[PDB]
């Protein structure tokens, strides 16, 4: 595995430090590397594929050297040179991607393919260098094992989740009270409504809470929270809890009364905010709980008063909510997020080569269903299919 | 392998001789007195017949520098000589209409000998090179700021052999120096320098005669005890005393 | 070209590894390569600017080079040098900016000032080195020929766009039925409405569609697909299409029905997702196709009857619809995004120094005029004019 | 690649310029290059087929030389080196061939095969040579990034089209206002008619306009316009829009009236005809507008009259048209036309040797369906396959 | 001039010749020739453009040589080549471009721009070479003067005409005879019509005749005839001669009888065919004369018989027709064709550059007038250009 990094930051440090013009000198310490690589290899047949529609291109070692009898470059060093490298690039992709498919329940966070299992071996791991790439950086500190971890903007850890609570219903539904929200990637909205608008709660008030468990914990999270949950500010037909019928939201919206939102750890309040909206910080949850308040306004202009009657029929429909985006956030384990392109390299290398569903991932590599039931296996194979996914973008975009 | 060559055309598509030749046949004509054209023409048709072998002669060099050339390290830019070279029209005029089908060619052996030295002299400059190097780099981080100048500049140039150095315009041996200290090094030597200075100061101190200075206190000090010594006033830290180097 | 990334990198790599104390050691193989250019360069003499409002400052050079003598760095060192590198600033500065102005519609993607056009020479050459910013790396492999690619988060591939579409509709507007929508960057939100409910549709369900046509092909986006329009989901007063009159929307929003997404390629659906709300990747694609259905609920309770009645006036609309927000994803052409600085950097250069409107680019290099007509012309443009942003930026920001 | 070049021009110049008489000197140039080869290639194997009914035929080196020796050529000298040649030709094919086939979606245009990725290796590059070829001329231009440039007759840019659009149409069909056309190869014909002959228009002159938007950039093309449309001056039983019945169209001829023909690059109008029938130039174009008028002749002898009444039924249908043929052009991608034998060249091998649909070209290597989506991977691919074609058309016809 | 050919073929058998590997001997007498050029430039200076929207560059000149006795040709020898080659393409561009809108009456068969005058200059002659261009091989001969000549697919001969002649009129247009056709590039097209199916002509036969006469002769042409003139077989609505109404033709094809081409030059028979349809050869013409009759059929069935009464109204009109096409030709004088892109080169840098209208040229090089009034000074000047065209396209496509 080590191995494998090595191979690019090998080429990319060297597509890239190679070309007509520079003194020997930026490369001396560069280009012995180079070589020492080429020796091992040579003389070592490689086998690629042998599933689904994925060739079986195999490879045969034979090549020279690198004279380091020069002082500038030139232009016929390069091309003598790329064309040794064009066989190495083609070949690491015909690398990953064939390691990057197959599964193991077992040892799932290990080495699968006959191209691989032959890599870790010992003859080799006379290469390894220079590793500063966020996830070889990470991958290593895994097996030693301690405080690993990566970054993300506005990270994907809630699994899509769209739906609603009626604490207080009947057969019409002309006079309900709940929450409905809507928890996916890294955003939470939420409302609470009282088509009673408190009228005959105790002091006025109608209590409303929301709570979301994360599959993992997040430490360092900058969130925005805000009032209101644009989202459940609209007219809606929606659907029966048991989908016989059809009921009526009609929101009017009023401000979130006591709103308190706790990040907690394993049960314990690690931060609290009390009506704090703008821009907070959770050191470390696994848990986040939204509690907030309807509280009918005491004090009614008769255009409001006039919404909230004393007796049925209820036709507008009080409403208060709250809006949470973890705009960036620290991960010990690996997560999609906005801005990394690992779950869908990973996810569109299985699709062109029309990969078959394994044991481990579930089709397609859905997200919400990866992240559902984000099992140890899943997150060693993903670490493993991630790693290898940035391995290979060093070289292939 | 910078070797200044030359046309193919000259190379022994020759022609140039056969052109050389057919703009002379042309030139037979008046202007001042007849012992002139005569005694003039005359000499140039000895150029004429003889141009068929006159052809060889271009063949020849041809060959041979083309040939020769091959086995020279020692790169090779034009440049302008301080010094000459006499040559006498004299001989060149007989090279000239004086060669029949000879053909002769430089011997393997010689060859060879030709590659060995020019490879030598190289790797003694090349080597040299290195050795100079590594020591002005020393030279500077150890502060011996005194020889750097000539001291090693003359050695160099005398295990070259090839120059007695002497007659070296002082412009020279000092600009040397300007060029030699802004080079890279020999990786060995080098590698090494590196290893040396990260011990020295274990050394140094290591030894038996000989230590790094001494403190005054004019407190009357209590004196320490050490295993190895016995009774005895030593100290491995000074803080808290102005130093003077 | 390449030659100026290098001057670069120079300094970066420069003006960074350079201070005082530092062992030589982590400089011999850097000061080497800067001394190199110092020689190729005094003795000739630049001239830049002209154009707009830049003044035109002449250059020239002859400066001593280094020591390699001090092990150790002494502070009278670093100052003897940052004064060198201070010309060099000053003067790159002066450099990008004008070749970041003028535009060439016949070669409009080579070099054209007086000042670069001198720098591609030969003599040159004898600089270039570490190719490792992600820009460069990829100007290279474009001048070779090979799969570029580079990376974006909120990518910005959709001209602004924001309209409807009747389907059914007549003088009073009290009785429609269509598609409303907004494109823009890296987004869409569209909804279908039927002021009938599908009251008189075959299985009273009504089909809309929204296609979208992408100016490049995007691959390996990861995207974010949720039901509703939030947008399209409040009270509006339209203008009609014709500019005459205005008409009434009165939203109310029901769950849309039977959605499909298909991403496709050339007509060919490369990924297709079937009612897959949360987080899916689109592979390849150059367009996207949105499908959904209004159902008129089978079973409504008096609240929901009531809002959907037999005959006119039909007073409030139903609404479904879908947004799509494409997170990240790669493109093979240079794009603004929500991250990168490059279109800004450009457009700033051009607007602080006045310069005139050209032959390739809209008038205030206008992102949606780009966009909507991304000319090969305009792509080769702005990728050169792209690239010199980034050198720009390692030095000056 | 430009290997692949060579081992031809090699042959033809050989097959050619070797036979029983000439001189040794006229062939002394040659005789060298040659050998080479030989040499180069003597001790390495190469495999070929494994695709469909494609043979898998294996293949060794180790022949002898030439004499440098003879003045004149004998007889017996050819023989002895037919016979060398001609397991060079029937090699060629079985290699041609083999990477005629394969196609790909990441890299579509390098090469494929285990033939073919082991000849851009760097130890035979000792081979290019005499690149005159129109083909590789052009080849090697592009890997360099210049403008590139074909020659073409009658070329095949408008994929097949023939339908038509009614502007006005009732369900009896009996007073239709449209056009009608075809769009093929290198020609358009397009009609406009009006059943009623321009009675009610404005001026008594109804408009009719026809867009061709081609998929490639035609430059220096020679045109023909012509004033009518033969193609639909006669009697014919047309199928109506929806499929559900059949239309009577029976044309009356008048000319076409302010004719003006526009040749537009990205929406600019490069080239304007107005009314100019013969020879016309477009030098640089992605689209061909056709605008044309039916005016209702002011006056009219009986027999005209009594063809168009001031009230229906309308019998005679006023027709104008127009005909546009592309006789040469020059396009910067390759295209099928009326004279180059590559298109056939490919889709005949493939059809010889039943091989299978791929993932990249459209069954039959059609022509309507390649043009009609020429994405970048299809040219690139047909680039490489029509390159491939004239390489082996230099031997093999 | 001739001068200005090598400069090309110098570099097209060069910028193909010389590749990465070739072995040298099969360029040796490349080489040569090559630096010959070199010299006899570095030295004298040039001026190019100065009218229209042409850029007015200057160009110098000192470039190193090249090598001699190597073998096989290194990457680092080519590029040093390449940059010295681009010099010189970017060049002749703009050289070709200048001389190719120049036109001059008196001797505007000659040299023109202050580029080329000092082009035929002595000092410059020691660089002709390789005439095979089929151009500049015919500039020659023409020079030294000859049965020059060249080879054209559908030659456009005939100046755009299409017209009638009534030879029978009379107010109504009710019942005409007379003739109509079309006369365009390398076609002929005619229809000889009788209203009256001649029924009171003796032997119940009209005579027609078509005569069209080149405005230069073609020698070796291939042929195609038919019978029938289709762009004549449907209803039209045609201006009358004097422009004051529009009359009716309703045709009804009949087999044109005693049909006899004759191909005459200078008022001789030279090629004559009675009644031969397919392919003919007229060897040498400057005329067609095309003769055909309509006969009124003896014998009718009742159907037939119908449309043809012994009395006004004659409703449906006996028309005959020929088709005649110039597949293939030679001609001693330069003309534009199907294939070749001469006239499209000249005329499309003359647009591009908006170069104005001179004494020479008509307005927009246009082909029907140019070949109306093909004065000796357009030939020459059109030669002039077409062969400056024919050696820019060898390097500028």
């Amino acid at each position: 595995m080590d191995v494998l990094y090595s191979l690019s930051k090998t080429l990319k440090d060297a597509r890239d430090k190679i070309v007509e013009g520079t003194l020997y000198s930026n490369v001396s310490d560069l280009i012995q590397q180079f070589n020492q690589m080429i020796i091992t290899m040579n003389g070592n047949e490689f086998q690629t594929g042998g599933i689904g529609n994925l060739p079986i291109r195999n490879w045969n070692f034979d090549f020279g050297l690198l004279g380091t009898t020069l002082l500038n470059l030139d232009a016929n060093y390069v091309e003598t040179a790329r064309n040794t490298i064009d066989y190495f690039v083609d070949f690491v992709d015909n690398v990953c991607m064939d390691e990057m498919v197959r599964e193991s329940q077992r040892n799932g966070i290990a080495p699968q393919s006959d191209s691989l299992r032959k890599l870790s071996g010992l003859k080799f791991k006379r290469i390894n260098f220079d590793n500063s790439s966020e996830y070889i950086e990470n991958w290593n500190l895994q097996n030693r094992r301690q405080r690993t971890g990566f970054t993300f903007h506005k990270p994907n850890i809630f699994p899509y989740s769209a739906s609603f609570t009626l604490n207080r219903s009947q057969p019409a539904h002309d006079n309900l009270m709940g929450t409905m929200w809507l928890n996916a990637g890294s955003e939470i909205q939420v409302a609470g409504f009282d088509y009673s608008c408190a009228i005959n709660a105790p002091a006025n008030t109608q209590q409303f809470e929301h709570i979301v468990q994360l599959r993992r914990v997040l430490t360092t999270a900058t969130i925005t929270l805000l009032p209101d949950a644009e989202r459940f500010s609209f007219p809606r037909v929606i659907n029966s809890a048991d989908g016989a019928t059809t009921w009526y939201f009609n929101p009017v919206i009023l401000r979130p009364n006591n709103v308190e939102v706790e990040f907690l750890l394993n049960g314990q309040i690690i931060n609290t905010y009390q009506a704090r909206f703008g821009t907070i910080i959770a050191r470390n949850f696994d848990t986040i709980r939204l509690s907030f308040q309807l509280m009918r306004p005491p004090n009614m202009t008769p255009a409001v008063a006039a919404l909230f009657p004393n007796a049925q029929p209820f036709e507008h429909h009080a409403t208060v909510g709250l809006t949470l985006r973890i705009e960036s956030a620290v991960c010990e384990s690996v997560l999609a997020d906005a801005s990394e392109t690992m779950l869908a390299n990973v996810t569109s290398v299985r699709q062109e080569y029309a990969i078959p569903v394994g044991p481990v991932f579930p089709p397609g590599m859905n997200w919400t269903d990866l992240i559902t039931n984000y099992s140890p296996s899943r997150e060693d194979n993903l670490q493993r299919v991630f790693t290898v996914a940035s391995i290979r973008s060093m070289l292939v975009k | 392998n910078q070797v200044l060559n030359d046309n193919i055309r000259n190379g022994h598509v020759i022609n140039q001789l056969m052109e050389a030749l057919m703009q002379l046949s042309r030139q037979q004509f008046p202007t001042m007195p007849v012992d002139y054209k005569r005694s003039i023409q005359r000499g140039i048709l000895l150029l004429s017949n003889r141009l068929g072998q006159l052809v060889d002669l271009t063949r020849l060099l041809a060959y041979n520098y083309e040939t020769l050339m091959a086995c020279v390290t020692m790169n090779m830019q034009h440049v302008q000589t301080l010094t000459t070279e006499k040559l006498q029209l004299t001989s060149v005029t007989s090279l000239c209409m004086l060669i029949g089908n000879a053909t002769v060619i430089p011997s393997p052996q010689t060859l060879f000998h030709y590659y060995n030295v020019n490879v030598n002299f190289h790797s003694n400059y090349n080597e040299r090179i290195n050795d100079a190097v590594a020591i002005i780099t020393a030279a500077n981080r150890l502060n011996l700021y005194q020889k750097k100048m000539k001291a090693i500049v003359e050695d160099f140039l005398k295990r070259l052999h090839i120059f007695d150095v002497a007659r070296v315009p002082d412009d020279q041996m000092y600009r040397l120096r300007d060029r030699l200290r802004l080079l890279p090094v020999e990786v060995r030597r080098l590698d090494i320098f590196n290893l040396i200075l990260m011990n020295m100061d274990q050394i140094e101190r290591a030894s038996d005669k000989i230590a790094q200075g001494v403190i005054i206190a004019y407190r009357d000090m209590q004196l320490e005890r050490d295993e190895m010594y016995g009774y005895v006033n030593i100290a491995r830290n000074l803080d808290g005393f102005q130093q003077i180097n």
